[PDB]
DNA sequence: AAAAGGCCTGCAGGCAAGTGCACAAACAATACTTAAATA
């Protein structure tokens, strides 16, 4: 009733703990990592900033930062005697000059206040400043995001601050949060105030994704966190190393994200989690022990016993025909190092200083280890040729632990993270039965209202006619059935006297046809071309 | 080019429309909806132990989600959880997406009491210089800092809206969500959802769909938007109430129209009108006439081309229909 | 509510009835502290709102923005107290009706009672006019070319006592 | 049987019917600022 209302508020496992204690020390190797590549764009950014003493000084120095994500936050020196003011320009902020100019003013003046404790809203409050708070000034800017704002208002306002350099109490910094392609800058702006720029310019890169010294190396952490404790199938590897490659900018915090994700159905639903670590070989059960009996590595030993054993005594014996002797023979293997890590390490660590290679992937690398490709992995470089048979690692075929690793052969998480959003919703919206199972009658006999509807919808060309939809949806009525289900409600009076409306056939036609179109529309599919016409309209969406 | 136009329809009422409507969705595939209801609420733990982990939940899959949104939210996670904590249950703040009188500033006016005033941030208060995106930035930085666990949930229903699609306040809700200690759980009908947020929106959302399809009829978003049904009727009422004087010239217009759907063929010329309004002795001139006659058109009741034809675009149907029930 | 184009100072005009003076800044504002606004004070004798020319607020600012918001909020009555502010309200225009959400007039609210008052020719106000008039002038006139004037201006009239008054003027 | 005067028909010479629609300005009321009344 009152949901029409605006945002109205409301005011009314011993697996889980070792999710707990391993997911946990996951995080905390991100944040590690995280917080030190923080501290270095900080570090580097405000080195940068400042000791570069130009003779020119009547030129303010520029501060790019390449493939910068432009939600870098920056800090200041606080450099007692003169104030240092960061301002902030959005492309929100910027609808013109003038209000760029008053926005920019208001804000350091507030800033000039807070460490200050009538002001004209323009270039006064610059040679004014010392009169009027005592230090000399040195403001800086940072334009947010620049790719965005209109270049011709940034030209506008930048000649504007070229006149502030006229009192020289007061020097000013660009710090220029460019998202990509400096060429797309250059080729916008006029070419005097390039001229102007190009006075003391430092193309900074800031990039989470450039020669994977962090990219690699969160792989590589990732690795350790995961050593031993599980494993990995080369399925799992190579999606992983798809999905990162399509998506530029922040690889890694999807790869962690994925990762996670990932960890989190293992741990809530693998059940040998608890069969990392030998103090809970006693939390086995007698069902465990039924579902450690379908494992692929159990079938394909079977087979190997059978096989290679001709004596199948042995083999029966050490079959169902025993549990404590065949939970034995099970953790026998239990304990297979995988040095597949351990080499993994080993050759990272050593094509990083050793060889000293950096323009490259650990991913792929542990890919191709997993394969064994390793060598027409090195190759790409041709300086592991005297290393490759001490870098050298045939993939090992270790056992049993199709239990302990991960791989996404259902698809859960890949449905859950990358889902097929329109297939889903068409395929899901034609078929309808797989998850839809007195009125039985006719939803058994007559689908879903707007499943029935869309496969009308599909064969449908560019632009429809509604009333032509309308009548060729009216053959898909059934009027014995609309006269089934309505009278099928005694028990009102009003729905009763609605039910012997002798043209009620077309008139519910149409009620039903103008709630599925209606509902059609904030969906998507369909568009209400020229509304205060609505006489056609047109279909959107197509399969494919 | 004779294509159906939507005119030639069997019209319904309201009171019709909404009570069929009524029947049907109340009872068109009730057991289909209620197994369907039993069948994903086991999934409940699940979307639990997702949550756990401040991933947040974007609800896809066709039918309405709005009943349950709040069906799950309300019900199931708020109070759940809150008692999973170790006290009033974690205010559920629901976003009336399909609403479109949302506005960033004001939901943020709100969010800013619901989140800990543990400073007088207030005095942060300034200039329309936007306090919203620099005030959540500090939030921000103030909560990297602060224990891990949901002290308000908030949910959005159909995050495609009118309001929150725009993208601002898309972009507020994004650095918004990236909060740990709150839990983001929305849906959307568009099915191009996807087209709403980069890799950075990503990053800030972390978002993980699941589909929950049930087929419902959109009963709180049938009422926002409108359609042609919710002209001729419109002047049904009109002439209900007027002068009997302008009850018999109509009369008269809608003989001469309709002796020949009301097509415009059919009509009359205002000049044999004018013959006619002046024999029966009604209109005594042009100029009055036509006064008497823009009463209907000052409110669209009557179409005229040229012949100088004033034809009622009313249907035949509906014409007699005035003829027999009001105007006789 | 005539100069007001808003919902708020709409009811401390109705607040004027109390004779007294507070804070009404928001109990006359928001429907809820207008619910909260209307709990009786002196004896528990039932208080009721009309209110006049709602034909401005209805002709208020654009439509779906704050008029139809104020239609919205001011006309629902689900005040859980039964003795609620039930509006009596009058628009001149029949597209108030049309122009209402069209879920909330079907099932709620004061919009049922649609009365009409079409213009009477003759046998309402006339009647009224002689009713009035009982204290009837010797010579007035005619009274049947009395009522050819009421029909002959009734024809394009809705002002019986008007034309009185161009009746005073011709005598 | 083919090459050279002459004359017939396929290609389009063309353009008004005509709708889309991408330009513009106030637009209806946003969002916020600044002086006043009360403790």
């Amino acid at each position: 009733a009152d949901a029409q209302r605006s945002h109205y508020t409301v005011y009314p496992e011993k697996r889980w703990e070792l999710y707990h204690q391993l997911h946990s020390h996951f995080h905390d190797q991100v944040d590690h990592i995280i917080d030190n590549i923080e501290a270095d764009l900080k570090a580097e950014i405000s080195d940068l900033l400042y000791s570069e003493t130009t003779q020119k000084r009547r030129c303010f120095n520029t501060i790019f930062l390449l493939g910068s994500d432009s939600t870098t936050k920056i800090e200041l020196k606080d450099e007692s005697s003169r104030y240092n003011v960061l301002i902030e320009l959005t492309p929100k902020e910027s609808p013109n000059v003038r209000m760029m100019l008053r926005r920019s003013m208001y804000k350091l003046y507030s800033a000039a206040d807070a460490e200050e404790h009538d002001v004209s809203y323009d270039l006064s409050l610059v040679e004014n400043f010392k009169r009027l708070f005592g230090k000399d000034l040195a403001m800086v800017f940072n334009f947010k995001d620049v790719d965005s704002i209109n270049f011709n208002t940034l030209d506008n306002f930048i000649i504007l601050l070229k006149s502030a350099f006229k009192y020289d109490h007061v020097k000013i910094s660009l710090i220029f949060n460019i998202n990509t392609n400096l060429s797309n800058i250059e080729k916008n702006l006029r070419q005097s105030t390039i001229r102007l720029l190009k006075r003391n310019y430092h193309k900074l890169d800031v990039s989470s994704n450039k020669g994977f010294k962090y990219g690699n190396q969160i792989f590589q952490s990732f690795l350790d966190t995961v050593d031993g404790k599980l494993n990995l199938s080369d399925r799992f590897v190579e999606f992983i190393l798809s999905k990162m490659a399509n998506n530029t900018n922040h690889n890694l915090q999807l790869l962690t994200k994925m990762l996670d994700y990932s960890l989190m159905s293992y741990f809530f639903q693998n059940a040998f989690s608890v069969f990392i670590d030998p103090v809970n070989v006693d939390f086995l059960n007698d069902d465990y022990l039924k579902i450690l009996s379908r494992c692929p590595t159990f079938m394909f030993f079977v087979e190997g016993l059978i096989k290679q054993h001709a004596p199948a005594d042995e083999i029966l014996s050490l079959l169902t025909n025993k549990n404590r002797g065949l939970e034995e023979f099970f953790v026998e293997f239990l304990v297979r190092e995988n040095p597949i890590n351990g080499h993994a390490k080993f050759v990272a660590r050593f094509l990083e200083e050793e060889l000293n290679i950096t323009n490259f992937n650990l991913i792929e690398l542990y890919h191709n280890l997993l394969i064994g490709k390793l060598d027409s992995y090195l190759d790409r470089w041709s300086a592991c040729k005297e290393y490759k048979d001490r870098l050298h690692f045939e993939p090992i075929d270790t056992i049993f632990q199709e239990l302990f690793t991960l791989d996404n052969r259902s698809g859960l998480l890949t449905q859950s993270i990358f889902p097929s959003y329109k297939s889903n919703i068409e395929d899901n919206l034609l078929s309808w039965e797989q998850v839809l199972p007195l009125s039985g009658d006719l939803d058994k006999i007559m689908a879903p209202v707007l499943g029935q509807l869309f496969k009308l919808y599909r064969e449908a060309n560019m632009t429809i006619n509604i009333y032509d939809f309308y009548i060729a949806f009216r053959e898909t009525l059934p009027k014995e059935e609309i006269l089934n289900f309505i009278r099928k409600d005694p028990s009102n009076t009003k729905l009763l006297e609605l039910a012997e409306t002798p043209d009620a056939f077309d008139k519910v036609a149409l009620i039903l046809f103008m709630q599925a179109i209606f509902a059609f529309e904030n969906m998507g599919l369909i568009k209400f071309q020229s509304t205060k016409s609505y006489d056609l309209v047109e279909k959107c969406v197509w399969r494919g | 080019k004779s294509r159906h136009t939507m005119s030639m329809a069997p019209d319904v009422t309201r009171e019709e429309f909404s009570l069929v409507s009524n029947f049907f969705n109340e009872n068109f595939q009730k057991r289909p909806r209620q197994k369907l209801f039993e069948i994903q609420k086991k999934m409940f733990p699940q979307y639990w132990f997702e949550l756990t982990q401040g991933f947040s939940l974007l609800f896809y899959g066709v039918g309405s989600k709005r009943n349950f949104l709040e069906e799950f939210a309300i019900d199931y996670l708020s109070p759940k959880i809150a008692y999973s904590q170790l006290v009033n249950s974690i205010p559920c703040l629901i976003l009336n997406g399909y609403n479109p009188s949302c506005n960033y500033r004001d939901v943020f006016k709100e969010i800013t009491d619901l989140l800990v005033p543990a400073e007088l941030t207030r005095s942060e208060t300034k200039y329309w210089g936007n306090h919203v995106i620099l005030q959540i930035q500090k939030m921000i930085d103030f909560y990297k800092n602060q224990p891990l666990d949901i002290k308000l949930i908030l949910v959005v229903h159909n995050l495609d809206g009118p309001s929150i699609r725009k993208n601002t306040f898309q972009t507020m809700l994004s650095f918004l969500s990236v909060i740990r200690q709150i839990a983001i759980v929305a849906s959307t009908d568009h099915i191009y959802a996807p087209l709403l947020w980069d890799n950075m929106k990503a990053q800030n959302y972390n978002f993980v769909f699941h589909d929950i399809s049930n087929f419902e009829p959109s009963t709180v978003e049938s009422t926002f938007q409108d359609v042609m049904k919710m002209g001729a009727e419109g002047a049904k009422y009109v002439l209900q109430s007027l002068t009997v004087n302008s009850k018999k010239m109509y009369k008269l217009l809608i003989e001469t129209q309709m002796q020949n759907r009301g097509t415009q063929r059919t009509g009359v010329e205002l000049k044999l009108f004018n013959h006619l309004c002046a024999a029966d002795f009604i209109a005594s001139n042009e100029i009055a006439l036509r006064s008497m006659l823009r009463e209907f058109i000052e409110h669209k009741m009557a179409n005229i081309t040229k012949m100088e034809i004033i034809w009622v675009p009313y249907t035949y149907a509906e014409l007699e229909k005035l003829l027999k029930t009001v105007l006789n | 509510c005539i100069s007001l184009g808003e919902p708020s100072s709409i009811f401390q005009k109705i607040f004027d009835s109390f004779q007294d003076l507070n804070g009404p800044t928001l109990q006359i504002k928001n429907m809820q502290h207008l619910q909260k606004f209307l709990e009786p004070y002196h004896k528990k004798t039932t208080f009721v709102v009309v209110l006049d020319e709602m034909d401005r607020l209805l002709h208020a600012n654009t439509s779906e923005t704050q008029s139809v918001r104020t239609i919205l909020e001011l006309f629902l009555l689900a005040k859980l107290p039964t003795v609620s502010f039930v509006l009596i309200g009058m628009a001149n225009s029949l597209d108030m009706k049309d122009r209402f959400l069209s879920r909330l007039n079907l099932d709620r609210g004061l919009l049922p009672q649609t009365i009409v008052f079409q213009p009477y020719t003759a046998e309402q106000m006339y009647e009224i006019v002689i009713q009035k008039m009982s204290s009837l002038p010797t010579i007035i006139f005619q009274p049947m070319a009395i009522k050819f004037a009421a029909k002959k201006c009734a024809g394009n009239t809705g002002d019986l006592r008007k034309l009185f008054d161009v009746l005073r003027g011709s005598i």
